[PDB]
């Protein structure tokens, strides 16, 4: 195991425990020193994962529309950027089955339930598969560990039934989910100085490197 | 809520509610009798 | 290294030792004034003193007057201080009438600084301040004399 | 306008400066300053990876004051000639 | 040694138990009341912390909610100031003309006939005419509807309630401890470059894309409404290319360092708009700009966890000589135990800059149509001196504060303090001296003028024509900055202000907003009456603070307390001899100065700048040059400032300024009312209160608190509060009613 600009007050509260353990942490957060609110270290484990997870899925989602919107059927109109989605109304705007305020609302209420719920769990561990829901309570029942759930939904097709396969599974996972933020965090900074749209950008970064990051030097909006 | 009900009838809030519905009570009755300077029913 | 130091080394007296109480030429300057010329006889120091505060009087009295703007500004003024200081002679007499008396000794510390004896500073006593204020008078007038015999009586450039 | 123009002015500033901080010859993350004559040895604690003891902070701070006596030396240069 | 975030989980858990017991932090008020005085006493003592406990853990725990809560109260006022001027205000009817109509956002329901307070203000708008100066500072910021400020009403709404629960969650959930706030190095290295560094910068950031153009639009006479909307600058460029035509290159200049190409809108010019009345704002973006790169860079001095940096204790103790002995070496383990220490420096260092502000913003008003709207600019000067003065004498209390409860040579030695101590008494011997000198030659040549002048003699008095004392001083220095622009500031057009000289007057809509000051004789006498006042009210402050706890009088004065009545009347009478009442004194004599300054402030302005320009460039002021010839004397202030400038208030009655006549009189009688508390003696008033108490008593109504009569010190309070209240109020009154009806 190979260390990044470690810290020796980090290295003592980072020792390998937890996956992606490469003991950076230059800014000393995850210290169990001062566990409070938010600020606890199984918290910030759980948000890094969370927010890789999330960041995963909006990062094949976001450039996926406007690959496929130069391959295939996909008409243009369904071809849009991440940003003219509607997202940032003042940067392009859609006319969907619904007025993209209800959307949100819609949106909100369903995620509202998926989140709320999550978070029951990671409280009162084990607590979801207690309360009647429509059936559907002995699968949310927990594994102990709040960021790794498992069950019958969270974990269908059961990959990794001994636990190296679980161990190098997760190292993979947070990888790829720091990968995948830094990836959205380029989107967005990208997206703005540059305006184009990642796909549509990196086609013209492939024509020739001409076009280099200091080439957008201007900001053009 | 006990403890509520108790601080609401502490001296100083007590005495503001019962000033201000007085003030309002009064406000009131010129604002439908103005400019009284007398009795003049009976 | 400190520089305020307690007096004579003694921290429990009322004061310090700093450069514009204790520093050398502060302290020889201050010696050698009349009022400090302890072994002197009190009627000269009170000359010395009188013609200095008398030649001094006169100065602004004339000058920022009533009368400045009159062509006789000199004497009117000059007529100002004669009457100021024969005031401070009345506050001085009356003062070593009232704080003196001839058959008391003198007042004045009889230890210098370095803890040695000396006479006692005769012009605390009765008649020693009484030889002052008579000697502060007439020098007093007389300054005041000298530096109006100086200017209008005189030409000489002055401003 | 690169290594023609103020590109070089700006890096012999910071490039000199950075230089002076990794080796001694400036204050360091791991070098104290007694008053500015002398400089006493430190471990600030946090891990670095370079042989002369020379953290990110440091890199940071003198790449900063690099550039900003660069900024300084280019802008008074241009304002008189 | 390294510095981390700190923290304690649920210290107290909030409950509504002991809002049920009233003053529940004191042992003996928790437990009930036997008379009147536990009452006073209950409010008197809510917010000293560091007397309910000695734990310096829990005082910073609740000094901390408690700044939360103020600022949440903060929030709650600018969020009403801003829903007042979205709803009930005439700002677009003011933006469409400026100096016609009179801004007001304040309107009164018509109850008991006090809509006549309901006045014209013009723009088919009737309210209250509001000196806030609030209409500047939303058209400088380039808000040109009435939605941006409901919009920022909002805002400002849910800020209120984030800090109010932030107050909630850092004292009842996750509550700091003493390692965390004792670590002032990174606090400082935040609050430089991160509050005063990114908030200045982030403010540049606005103006040049925000208030820079809109405001060119409003000032090239187009209609507010047919202004784009600020954010259109933003999405399309070519709007700021065609104002600045030097936003085409966009940002390539700031990293090729041609920072020349951007002299188009961060200039050095100096001076006024002739448009506005105001500071160019291409002056004051630029000015921001600097201001957060310096802020940047200073907020990087102090070591906090990287080695680099400056441990403040090392600067501190490296500060040493020969006649201070060890000086400096233990002030910073005493400025990171106590509280009052730092309270003390920061209210002297805020007063100070509160009155600097006032000075500036009147020399160089930096809001457009703000110097010739005469109303605002006078209440924003005498508010801010006021402000000003009070922190200041705060700063005394604390001092006096600390020196009673926290100062101890046993565990905590400063050299400085000890050797200030120590020759106290030369200190305040020489203070006294010049306070008695002071006021013999600035005051005494004010008698000599006025018997010169009834003896009438004026060839005698002390004026511009009889006895001249001309600052020669001052006019040296404002004559070298006229001089400055182009000589020695030669990146400067125009002079900093325009009351340095140059000519150069700058008027708006008819009315003068600057022209040079002149100084004369009148000048040097007011300007050492200032001195004169300021010197004693420092005198009793200093007296106050540097004989808190001991003196040749009452030897043990610091185990009587900070406060106290005093220690019998013994050793001849010892009234007051305690600090509190040091303070108290302290505050008579900052009221005096204040006053005088804000009276020298308005005869001279409203005498030597202010008034209405004509065709020809005659300017008439609102008083024809009266205050160099007639403030010399104290029957010229009598006559030609306050019965002259009186009138206005007194004739207020039957208008829409009757307000203002009311409250001047209402501020006399208060004033007078102190006078009760400030003469007399709880004694009588006890023996007073024994005979009703016998009179209630026979009619079985008495109280079981026992009504007793106020505290000697509450007593003192009570007289000194409202002794200030009662002046400043008559004289905001006065000064309003004056400036709204002449202005
Ligand atoms: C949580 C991640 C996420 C989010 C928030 C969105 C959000 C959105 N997607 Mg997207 N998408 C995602 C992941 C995500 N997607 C992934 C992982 C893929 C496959 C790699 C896609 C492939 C995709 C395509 C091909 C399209 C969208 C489109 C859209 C937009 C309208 C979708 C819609 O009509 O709803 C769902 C409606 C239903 C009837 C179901 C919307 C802003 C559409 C769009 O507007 O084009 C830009 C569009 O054509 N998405
Ligand atoms: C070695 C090459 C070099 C040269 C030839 C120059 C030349 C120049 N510099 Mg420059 N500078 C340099 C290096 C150089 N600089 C470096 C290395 C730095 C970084 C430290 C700077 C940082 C710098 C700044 C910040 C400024 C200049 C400025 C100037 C110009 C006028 C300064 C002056 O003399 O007026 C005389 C200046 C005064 C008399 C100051 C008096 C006012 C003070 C503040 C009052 C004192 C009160 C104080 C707080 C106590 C001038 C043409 C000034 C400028 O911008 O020009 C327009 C300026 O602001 N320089
Ligand atoms: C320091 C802030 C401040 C101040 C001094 C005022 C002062 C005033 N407001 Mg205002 N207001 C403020 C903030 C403020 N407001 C804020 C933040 C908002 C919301 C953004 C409003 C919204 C508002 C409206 C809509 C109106 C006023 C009105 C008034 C005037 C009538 C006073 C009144 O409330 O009627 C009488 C007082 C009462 C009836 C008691 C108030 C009880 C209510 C329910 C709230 C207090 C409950 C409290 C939380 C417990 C008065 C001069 C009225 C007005 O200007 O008349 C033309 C008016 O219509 N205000
Ligand atoms: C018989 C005499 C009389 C009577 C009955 C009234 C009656 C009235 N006057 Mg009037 N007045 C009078 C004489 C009188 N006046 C005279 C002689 C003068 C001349 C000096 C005036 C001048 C005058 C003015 C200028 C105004 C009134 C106003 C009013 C009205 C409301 C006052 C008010 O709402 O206060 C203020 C109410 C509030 C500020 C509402 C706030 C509610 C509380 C305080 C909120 C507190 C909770 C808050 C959330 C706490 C913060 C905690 C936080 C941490 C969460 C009221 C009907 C006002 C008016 O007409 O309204 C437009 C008004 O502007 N009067
Ligand atoms: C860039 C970082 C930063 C910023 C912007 C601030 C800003 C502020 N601090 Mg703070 N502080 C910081 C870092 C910072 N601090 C650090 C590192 C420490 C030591 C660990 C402290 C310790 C500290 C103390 C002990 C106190 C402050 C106080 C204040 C307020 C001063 C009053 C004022 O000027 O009103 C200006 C008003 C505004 C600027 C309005 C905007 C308010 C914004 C939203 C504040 C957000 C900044 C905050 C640090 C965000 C982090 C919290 C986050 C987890 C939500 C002010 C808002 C005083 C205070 O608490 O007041 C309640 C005070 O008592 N600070
Ligand atoms: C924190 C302050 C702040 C902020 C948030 C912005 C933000 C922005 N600026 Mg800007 N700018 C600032 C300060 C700021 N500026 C200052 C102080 C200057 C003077 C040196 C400039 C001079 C400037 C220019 C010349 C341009 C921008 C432009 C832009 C926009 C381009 C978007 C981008 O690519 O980035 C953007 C919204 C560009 C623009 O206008 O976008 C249309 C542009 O051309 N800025
Ligand atoms: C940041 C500023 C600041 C802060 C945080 C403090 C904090 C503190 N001060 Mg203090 N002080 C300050 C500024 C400040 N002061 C200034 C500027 C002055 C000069 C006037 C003083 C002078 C001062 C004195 C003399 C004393 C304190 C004391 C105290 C402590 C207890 C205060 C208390 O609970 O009394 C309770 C608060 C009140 C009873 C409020 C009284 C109401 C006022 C007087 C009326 C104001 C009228 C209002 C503005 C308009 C009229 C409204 C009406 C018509 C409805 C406390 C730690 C006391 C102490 O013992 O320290 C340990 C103490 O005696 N301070
Ligand atoms: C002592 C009086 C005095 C004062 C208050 C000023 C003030 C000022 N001068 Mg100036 N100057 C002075 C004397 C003075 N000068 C003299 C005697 C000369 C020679 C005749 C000059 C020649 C001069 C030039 C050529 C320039 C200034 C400039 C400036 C302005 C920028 C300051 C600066 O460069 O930052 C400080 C620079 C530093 C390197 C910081 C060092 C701190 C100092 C040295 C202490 C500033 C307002 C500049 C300007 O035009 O303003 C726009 C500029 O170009 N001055
Ligand atoms: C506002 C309503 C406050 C309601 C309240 O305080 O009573 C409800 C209770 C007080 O009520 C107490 O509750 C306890 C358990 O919480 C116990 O059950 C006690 O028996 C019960 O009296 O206080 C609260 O829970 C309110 C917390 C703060 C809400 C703001
Ligand atoms: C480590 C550390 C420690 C030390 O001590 C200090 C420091 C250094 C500071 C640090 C840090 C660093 C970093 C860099 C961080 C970052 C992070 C991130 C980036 C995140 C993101 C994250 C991110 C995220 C979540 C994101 C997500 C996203 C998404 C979902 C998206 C969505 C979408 C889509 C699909 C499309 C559409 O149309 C739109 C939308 C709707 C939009
Ligand atoms: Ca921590």
């Amino acid at each position: 195991r190979p260390l990044w600009f470690a810290s020796k007050q980090s290295l003592s509260y980072l020792d390998g425990s937890l996956p992606g353990d490469y003991g950076f942490d230059p800014l000393g957060l995850s210290d169990p020193e001062g566990t409070g609110g938010f600020i606890e270290p199984r918290w910030l484990a759980y948000g890094e994962v969370i927010n890789g997870r999330f960041a995963m899925l909006g990062a094949v989602g976001a450039i996926a529309p406007e690959y496929l919107g130069k391959v295939g059927l996909i008409p243009q109109e369904t071809a849009l950027a991440w940003f003219q989605t509607g997202v940032i109304p003042p940067a392009g705007t859609y006319n969907y089955w619904a007025d993209n305020y209800t959307l949100f609302v819609l949106e909100m209420a369903l995620m509202g339930f998926a989140e709320h719920r999550r978070f029951q769990d990671w409280a009162k561990p084990g607590s979801m598969g207690k309360q009647y829901f429509l059936g559907l309570e002995k699968g949310f029942g927990g594994s102990g560990n709040p960021a790794y759930p498992g069950g019958p939904f969270f974990n269908p097709l059961g990959f990794g039934k001994d636990e190296k396969s679980l161990k190098e599974l997760k190292l993979k996972e947070v990888k790829n989910g720091r990968l995948a933020m830094l990836a959205i965090l380029g989107y967005f900074i990208q997206g703005l100085v540059t305006g184009v749209g990642p796909y549509q950008n990196l086609l013209d970064h492939v024509a020739d490197p001409v076009n280099n990051n200091v080439l957008t030097s201007l900001k053009f909006h | 809520m006990r403890d509520l009900k108790t601080y609401l009838s502490v001296a100083p809030v007590a005495s503001t509610l019962w000033f201000a519905a007085l003030a309002g009570l009064l406000i009131e009755i010129n604002r439908f009798f103005p400019d009284a300077l007398t009795f003049p029913f009976f | 290294y400190q520089v305020v130091q307690p007096i004579n080394g003694d921290p429990f007296i009322g004061s310090l030792e700093t450069p514009v109480t204790s520093s050398p030429l502060v302290a020889w300057y201050l010696s050698n004034l009349p009022g400090y010329r302890t072994a002197v006889n009190p009627l000269l120091r009170g000359i010395e003193v009188g013609l200095a505060h008398g030649f001094l009087l006169v100065g602004p009295f004339v000058k920022a007057g009533p009368l400045r703007n009159t062509e006789i500004a000199g004497q009117a003024g000059s007529l100002a201080a004669g009457g100021l200081v024969v005031i401070l002679s009345i506050c001085l007499t009356i003062y070593g009438i009232s704080s003196f008396n001839e058959g008391d000794p003198s007042t004045a510390p009889s230890l210098t600084l370095t803890g040695r004896k000396k006479q006692p500073d005769q012009l605390q006593t009765a008649d020693g301040w009484a030889k002052f204020t008579g000697g502060f008078f007439f020098g007093g007038i007389s300054g005041v004399t000298w530096a109006f015999f100086l200017l209008y009586v005189l030409d000489l450039p002055y401003f | 306008f690169i290594g023609s123009p103020t590109n070089l002015i700006m890096v012999t500033s910071t490039s000199l400066m950075l230089f002076a901080g990794r080796f001694g010859l400036a204050p360091s993350a791991n070098r104290k300053a007694t008053a500015g004559l002398k400089l006493e040895a430190r471990d600030s604690g946090l891990q670095t990876g370079d042989p002369a003891g020379f953290t990110l902070a440091d890199t940071l701070a003198c790449g900063v004051v690099g550039h900003i006596i660069g900024v300084g030396v280019v802008l008074g240069l241009k304002n008189i000639g | 040694p390294e510095v981390k975030i700190l923290v304690d989980r649920d210290p107290i858990k909030t409950s509504f138990e002991q809002w049920a017991k009233p003053g529940h932090f004191s042992r003996t008020i928790a437990k009930g009341p036997d008379t009147t005085t536990w009452i006073w006493n209950l409010h008197a003592d809510a917010h000293d912390f560091d007397s309910h406990t000695s734990d310096l853990e829990e005082i910073s725990r609740k000094v901390f909610s408690a700044h939360f809560g103020q600022l949440s109260i903060i929030f709650l006022w600018l969020s009403g100031m801003y829903f007042h001027g979205a709803r009930f205000s005439n700002y677009e009817a003011w933006l469409n003309d400026p100096t016609h109509i009179r801004p007001s956002a304040q309107v009164v329901w018509p109850i008991v006939g006090q809509e006549i307070l309901n006045g014209d203000v013009g723009g088919g708008f009737r309210g209250i005419q509001i000196t806030s100066g609030f209409f500047q500072i939303w058209r400088a910021s380039g808000i040109t509807s009435e939605l941006q400020l409901y919009c920022t009403a909002i805002g400002a709404l849910v800020f209120a309630a984030l800090m109010l629960f932030a107050g909630w969650f850092h004292y009842h959930k996750a509550a700091p401890k003493l390692v965390w706030f004792q670590d002032v190095e990174s606090m400082l290295n935040h609050h430089l470059a991160g509050l005063l560094g990114l908030g200045s910068l982030s403010w540049a950031g606005h103006q040049v894309h925000v208030s820079l153009p809109i405001n060119q639009f409003l000032n090239a006479g187009v209609d507010p409404k047919e202004i784009p909307l600020p954010h259109e600058f933003i999405l399309n460029r070519d709007l700021l290319a065609q104002l600045y035509p030097s936003f085409a290159e966009g940002a390539t200049p700031f990293f090729t360092l041609n920072w020349s190409k951007y002299a188009d809108f961060l200039t050095f010019r100096g001076g006024l708009d002739p448009l506005t009345g105001g500071l160019w704002l291409t002056d004051i973006a630029h000015h921001h700009l600097a201001i957060a790169i310096l802020f940047l860079i200073a907020g990087h001095m102090y070591r906090t966890n990287w080695g680099i940096g400056h441990g403040i204790k090392d600067i501190l103790e490296a500060h040493k000589g020969p006649f201070t002995g060890q000086g400096h070496k233990g002030l910073y383990e005493i400025l990171t135990t106590s509280w009052h220490a730092q309270l003390s420096i920061n209210l002297a260092m805020l007063g100070s800059l509160t009155i600097i502000v006032a000075h500036h913003m009147y020399a160089m008003p930096p809001y457009p149509y703000l110097a010739t709207d005469y109303g605002t600019q006078l209440s924003l000067f005498t508010h801010h001196m006021w402000i000003g003065g009070f922190l200041i004498v705060g700063a005394a209390a604390h001092a006096a504060i600390f020196m009673v409860r926290d100062y101890d040579p046993t565990t905590r030695y400063n050299d400085l303090l000890d050797r200030v101590l120590r020759h106290r008494d030369a200190i305040i011997s020489h203070l006294n001296w010049v306070c008695i000198f002071l006021g013999f030659h600035s005051f005494g040549l004010y008698i000599h003028n006025d018997t010169m002048s009834a003896l009438g003699r004026p060839q005698d008095m002390f004026s511009d024509t009889a006895i001249q004392l001309q600052p020669v001083f001052a006019q040296w220095i404002q004559n070298t900055h006229a001089l400055a622009p182009g000589t020695t500031a030669p990146g400067a057009t125009t002079s900093t202000s325009l009351t340095w000289g140059g000519g150069d007057l700058v008027s708006v809509g008819g009315k003068v907003a600057l022209l040079p000051i002149p100084l004369g004789t009148a000048d040097f006498l007011v300007h050492h009456i200032h001195a004169f006042t300021i010197h004693v009210t420092v005198l009793i402050l200093l007296k106050g603070v540097l004989f808190a706890r001991s003196s040749r009088l009452i030897p043990d004065k610091a185990n009587l307390g900070f406060r106290f009545p005093c220690d019998g009347p013994g050793r001849g009478g010892t009234c007051q001899v305690s600090a509190w009442d040091h303070v108290f004194l302290g505050l008579f004599w900052m009221y005096n100065a204040i006053s005088v300054v804000i009276f020298h402030f308005s005869w001279k302005m409203q005498s030597d700048v202010w008034g209405s320009i004509n065709d020809q460039g005659v300017v008439t002021h609102i008083t024809g040059g009266n205050f160099a010839q007639s403030s010399i004397t104290i029957n010229g202030w009598l006559r030609d400032f306050l019965w002259a400038q009186a009138s206005q208030v007194i004739q207020s009655y039957g208008s829409s300024l009757s307000a203002y006549g009311l409250f001047f009189l209402g501020a006399h009688f208060v004033w007078a009312f102190s006078l009760m508390f400030l003469f007399s003696g709880r004694g009588y008033w006890q023996e007073l209160i024994e005979s009703i108490v016998w009179a209630h008593n026979k009619l079985k109504v008495a109280p079981a608190t026992q009504p007793r009569a106020l505290s000697i010190v509450q007593g003192r309070a009570v007289g000194v509060t409202h002794y200030l209240l009662g002046g400043i109020a008559t004289t905001w009154a006065f000064f309003l009613a004056r400036i709204i009806a002449v202005g």
